[PDB]
Order: structure tokens, then C-alpha cells, then sequence
């Protein structure tokens, strides 16, 4: 229930996922549950969910992360942009549609 | 008619062609119902020559107006009239002189004008002209019709970049013309020059034909029985064996005697040959239970023998080392086409006709296995 | 002509060059007489098992003839039945949707007819219950 414990558990889940990157089904479960808790009112929970989506993700996820470029909390917006950047660094080819969304954030 | 041609030639500013079309329609109103096939009437031939080729009934006569721009306007007006004439007589009279002989002193200029007018009419969506074009090769000379169709296709695609898609759209809308263009394509695919190798636009047109023109081929096959070595032109759109043999042997025959275009396009030529073979097999499957008749069996009419001879001519000089695979592929494709044609039940001989024809074919393991 | 063994050898050779020479595949799989049905085991099935539009029609018409001649290919029906239970999730993901479509690409009636053989021999309680439910859903009065 609590937000600090939920965020810390999401951190733990991120650690477990990074410990097993070769495992695919585990990462799909992890991104699914990150998407599930992505609507929490706590900015920390959304930050950790976006970090999970950035470090772990099929390469849909860009749209899910892209939706949170309009989040009211600025640090959630930074977390979403960093998640997209980390997705790109992992090898994902981002869409041109991200350009207009990022242009508004400047 | 010289007098009618002279009377209709006046007022070239969009009025001469209209008057000529009206006179031709009045003259051939009964002809539109009696026999509106792709034939050239000698009465309106002079009018067509005068109002389009700028040449009256006399070959050395004074041209209609100053020609060029006036001639172009007359051609446009005549095309508009023929497309909206709602009768095959006018379009046939205008265009049929291009390849079907008319026995006239000015028949060459009339033929050039008819070819230009037929190209315009095909581009102006004159369905009756394109539909009659299929019937043009049914009884008139096939070499001249193939040459005219090839010239029109080259003008549409080779000379005009990007207009090939419009030609493919017209062929889809006029499947009779698309089916009649298969013989012209086969004649123009002798692999004796760079233009003989189909381009990317030609490949797209071939794909469009395989998707749609096969229905026209089936309709034509249902219209009349599949004859073996018909008079001077059947236009059955079944030159699959010769086209496959030419395309597969293009990197071999072309290299033997341009060569680089066919040699570098080996993958593209193989893909086109495979698509043509698939289309032919689909057509044979469709025309298998249908009354496609026997006797002929495979659609060769001695063209398979000419293709085998052409392959064998180049199979002895420079082929055995440089392009043995191409010759083997051509022989295998011809034998596979013959076998698949016999798979439709038309060829009622497992090895009788094969011994009659395929015995003289070149040496190939796949072809020998398919034959036997 | 009539050399059925030669026809089978030609079919095998075409299968060997199937990834490159697709024309011989069509010419051999559709070659009537001789060892035609004998060659319609991996040549026609390759088109039937393809992920393209061929599986929409070839599998629903050519595989039925093979099943009538020899009903020994129940793997497809079992795989479709297994995938059906797991296809109700990850709809947004492309891989799950692609797998579900590949499983269900065959006609429903043809799939039920093919799986009726497994249904009769469904010794497993779960398999028998699933088969009975599928039969009831396809035909309530069956």
C-alpha cells in the first residue's frame, strides 16, 4: 500500500531484471507490472516504473513512455525522457513522433 | 474517301476531327453492329489519315492546316469523340490501320497516325479501342501488332518516366489489352538488346498482369478452343515457356552476344521467371477442369522448339563455364512449364508428345527428370 | 512422364533449392500423375505451413486431402488449442498477436474437423473437457 515501499520494491524488481537480461519472459512480466503501477499518484512510483520501462522493454513502450511527457510532475517528465534515452542507448530505434513531444518540453 | 476526307479536314481548331468522327459514325453506324472488330474501313481511312497524319488520300497531298499544333488538336478531338462515341466502329477505323494492313498508298502515314491515336485512346481510357485490340491479333498479322504494342509500351514506360503505372492501371481496367500485350512482351523479350530485359516498371506491369490479366486469359480460353498453331495470330496470352526460357537464359544468351544489364539482373530475371511460372501454373489450374481441349496440350505452338534452339545455340559457346547454371535453369523452366501444362489434363500423353518435342531439347538433369 | 521415383527425386531436388528456386516448387507440387500425392507431403505442406497468405487457403483445402488420405498430422490442431488458452493476453504486444494469428490462421471449421481426431482420443481429463467445450461452442446440438 505505502508509496515508499512500493517504489523500493520497484527498485528491487529493476535490480532483479537487470540481473537477468537474457531472460525474456521475466522482463515481459516486469514491464507488465511496471505498466500496472504506472498510474500511481506518487511521483516516485511513476519514476521507478518509467526506469523499469527504460531499462527493460521490447525492441508500444515508446508510446507508453511518451504519454508521460505531459505529466504534471516535472521529475516524472525527466524520468520519462531519460527512459526514452536509455531505450535508445539499448539499441531501440525511436520514432520521429518523439521529436514534436520533446520540442514542447524545451 | 478522298472527298469526305477533304470536306472533313477543314476547320482544324477542334472542328475538323469532330466532323470526321461524325461522318465516320454516319457511314459505319450499321458497321458498329454488323462486325465492330478491330478492322480498318477504307472509306474512313482517308479521313483518319487526313485529320491525324496530315496526309490526305494522296500520299503527297497538302497536309491538313499547318499540322503540328493543329494536328495535335485534331488528334485530341478525335480521341475525345472516339472515347465518347460508345461504338467500336469509330475507334476500330481510327486505330486498326496501325498494324493491320489496309493496302493503301498512304498506309504508312495512316499506320503511324493510327498508332499514335491508339496510344492516346488507351491513355484516354477508350475502353472499346483497348478491348478491340485483343481481337486485332486474332485475325490480322501478329508481328505488326506485337511491334505496335511494344512501341506503345516503350513510349509509355521507357520514353515517359513514371507513366508506366498509368499503363498498368489501364491494363487492369482493360484486361483484353493486357492479355493481348503478352505476345508483344514475349516478342520484345528476345534478350537481343538491353531494352529486351524488362525494367522495374516492366516487372511491376508483369506482376499486375499476373494478378489480373490471368482472368482475361481464362476468359479468352473459354471464348474459343485452344488451337494448336493458329493461323497468323491467336493472342491467347500463353507465351509462358518462351518468356521463361528467354528470361532465365538472359544472363547467358545476352552475355554470349546489353549483356551487363541481363547479367547483373540475374536475381531479378529469376524472380520474374518464377512469377511468370506461378501465374502460368495458376492459369493452368483454373483451366484444368474447364473445356480447354487436348491435342496441343502445352501452350507452345512450336515456340518451345524455337526457345530450345535459341538456348542450344548459345549453350555451346561460353555457356558451359560462365553461365551453365542459366542454361540449365532455362531448360528446367521450359520442361517444368511443359509438365505443369500436362498436369492440367490438356496434354493427354505422358511421353508421346514429350518424345516428339522434348527429345531434341538440350541436356539438363532437371529437364530430363521432368520429361521422364 | 510416368517415372514416379524420378518425380519424387525431382520433388526432393526442388525442395533442396526451394529457398531460391520457387518456380520448381510450384511446378513439382502441382505435377499431376506419377508420385504426385507422394510428393504432396513436404512441397504442398511448405506452402500450407508458410506464414504468408498461402496458409489461409492452401492449409484449408490441401491439408484436408492429406488428412483424408492419411490422418496422422494432429500437431497443428494441438498447437492451436494450446495457443488458444494463452492468446487472451498481451494483445498489445506484436509477438503474442502474431503467434495467436499463426495458430488461428486456419479455418475454424477445418480446425475443428482436424482436432476431432484428437478429441476422440483425448484421454486427458483437461484435454477431453477442452475438446467437449470446443465441440459444444462450434455446434451446440452436436
Amino acid at each position: 500500500k505505502s508509496h515508499q515501499v512500493l517504489a523500493q520494491l520497484l527498485d528491487t524488481l529493476l535490480a532483479i531484471g537487470t540481473k537477468l537480461p537474457e531472460n525474456q519472459a521475466i522482463q515481459m512480466r516486469l514491464v507488465d507490472v511496471a505498466c500496472k503501477h504506472l498510474t500511481d499518484t506518487s511521483h516516485g512510483v511513476r519514476n521507478k516504473c518509467l526506469q523499469l520501462l527504460g531499462n527493460l522493454g521490447s525492441l508500444d513502450v515508446q508510446k507508453i513512455i511518451g504519454d508521460y511527457f505531459s505529466d504534471q510532475d516535472p521529475r516524472v517528465r525527466t524520468a520519462a525522457i531519460k527512459a526514452m534515452l536509455q531505450l535508445h542507448e539499448r539499441g531501440l530505434k525511436l520514432h520521429q513522433t518523439i521529436y514534436n513531444q520533446a520540442c514542447k518540453l524545451l | 474517301m478522298s472527298d469526305i476526307r477533304h470536306s472533313l479536314l477543314r476547320r482544324d481548331a477542334l472542328s475538323a476531327a469532330k466532323e470526321v468522327l461524325y461522318h465516320l459514325d454516319i457511314y459505319f453506324s450499321s458497321q458498329l453492329q454488323s462486325a465492330p472488330l478491330p478492322i480498318v474501313d477504307k472509306g474512313p481511312v482517308e479521313l483518319l489519315e487526313e485529320f491525324v497524319f496530315q496526309v490526305p488520300k494522296e500520299r503527297s497531298a497538302q497536309p491538313k492546316r499547318l499540322n503540328s499544333l493543329q494536328e495535335l488538336q485534331l488528334l485530341e478531338i478525335m480521341c475525345n469523340y472516339f472515347q465518347e462515341q460508345t461504338k467500336d466502329s469509330v475507334r476500330q477505323i481510327i486505330f486498326s490501320s496501325l498494324f493491320s494492313p489496309q493496302g493503301n498508298k498512304a498506309d504508312d502515314s495512316r499506320m503511324s497516325l493510327l498508332g499514335k491515336l491508339v496510344s492516346m485512346a488507351v491513355a484516354v481510357c477508350r475502353i472499346p479501342v483497348l478491348e478491340c485490340a485483343a481481337s486485332w491479333l486474332q485475325r490480322t498479322p501478329v508481328v505488326y501488332c506485337v511491334r505496335l504494342a511494344k512501341a506503345l509500351v516503350d513510349d509509355y514506360c521507357c520514353l515517359v518516366p513514371g507513366s508506366i503505372q498509368t499503363l498498368k492501371q489501364i491494363f487492369s481496367a482493360s484486361p483484353r489489352f493486357c492479355c493481348q500485350f503478352i505476345t508483344s512482351v514475349t516478342a520484345l523479350y528476345d534478350l537481343s538488346s538491353d531494352d529486351l530485359i524488362p525494367p522495374m516498371d516492366l516487372l511491376e506491369m508483369i506482376v499486375t498482369w499476373i494478378f489480373e490479366d490471368p482472368r482475361l486469359i481464362l476468359i479468352t480460353f473459354l471464348n474459343t478452343p485452344i488451337a494448336a498453331n493458329l493461323p497468323i495470330g491467336f493472342l491467347e496470352l500463353t507465351p509462358l515457356v518462351g518468356l521463361i526460357r528467354w528470361c532465365v537464359k538472359a544472363p547467358l544468351a545476352y552475355k554470349r552476344k546489353g549483356v551487363g544489364m541481363d547479367r547483373d539482373s540475374h536475381l531479378l530475371y529469376s524472380k520474374l521467371h518464377l512469377s511468370v511460372l506461378q501465374v502460368l501454373m495458376t492459369l493452368q489450374l483454373h483451366l484444368t477442369e474447364k473445356n480447354l481441349y487436348g491435342r496441343l496440350g502445352l501452350i507452345l505452338f512450336d515456340h518451345m522448339v524455337p526457345l530450345v534452339e535459341e538456348i542450344n545455340r548459345l549453350a555451346d559457346e561460353l555457356n558451359p563455364l560462365n553461365a551453365s547454371q542459366e542454361i540449365e535453369l532455362s531448360l528446367d523452366r521450359l520442361a517444368q512449364a511443359l509438365q505443369v501444362a500436362m498436369a492440367s489434363g490438356a496434354l493427354l500423353c505422358t511421353r508421346d508428345d514429350l518424345r516428339t518435342l522434348c527429345s531434341r531439347l538440350p541436356h539438363n538433369n532437371l529437364l530430363q527428370l521432368v520429361i521422364s | 512422364m510416368s517415372a514416379q521415383g524420378d518425380c519424387e527425386f525431382l520433388v526432393q531436388r526442388a525442395r533442396e533449392l526451394v529457398p531460391q528456386d520457387l518456380w520448381a516448387a510450384k511446378a513439382w507440387l502441382i505435377t499431376a500423375r506419377s508420385l504426385y500425392p507422394a510428393d504432396f507431403n513436404i512441397q504442398y505442406e511448405m506452402y500450407t505451413i508458410e506464414r504468408n497468405a498461402e496458409r489461409t487457403a492452401t492449409a484449408g483445402r490441401l491439408l484436408y486431402d492429406m488428412f483424408v488420405n492419411f490422418p496422422d498430422q494432429p500437431v497443428v490442431w494441438r498447437e492451436i488449442s494450446i495457443i488458444t488458452s494463452a492468446l487472451r493476453n498481451d494483445s498489445q504486444d506484436k509477438q503474442t498477436q502474431f503467434l495467436r494469428s499463426l495458430f488461428e490462421t486456419l479455418p475454424g471449421r477445418v480446425q475443428c474437423e482436424m482436432l476431432l481426431k484428437v478429441t476422440e482420443q483425448c484421454f486427458n481429463t483437461l484435454e477431453r473437457s477442452e475438446m467437449l467445450l470446443l465441440l459444444l461452442r462450434r455446434f451446440p446440438e452436436t
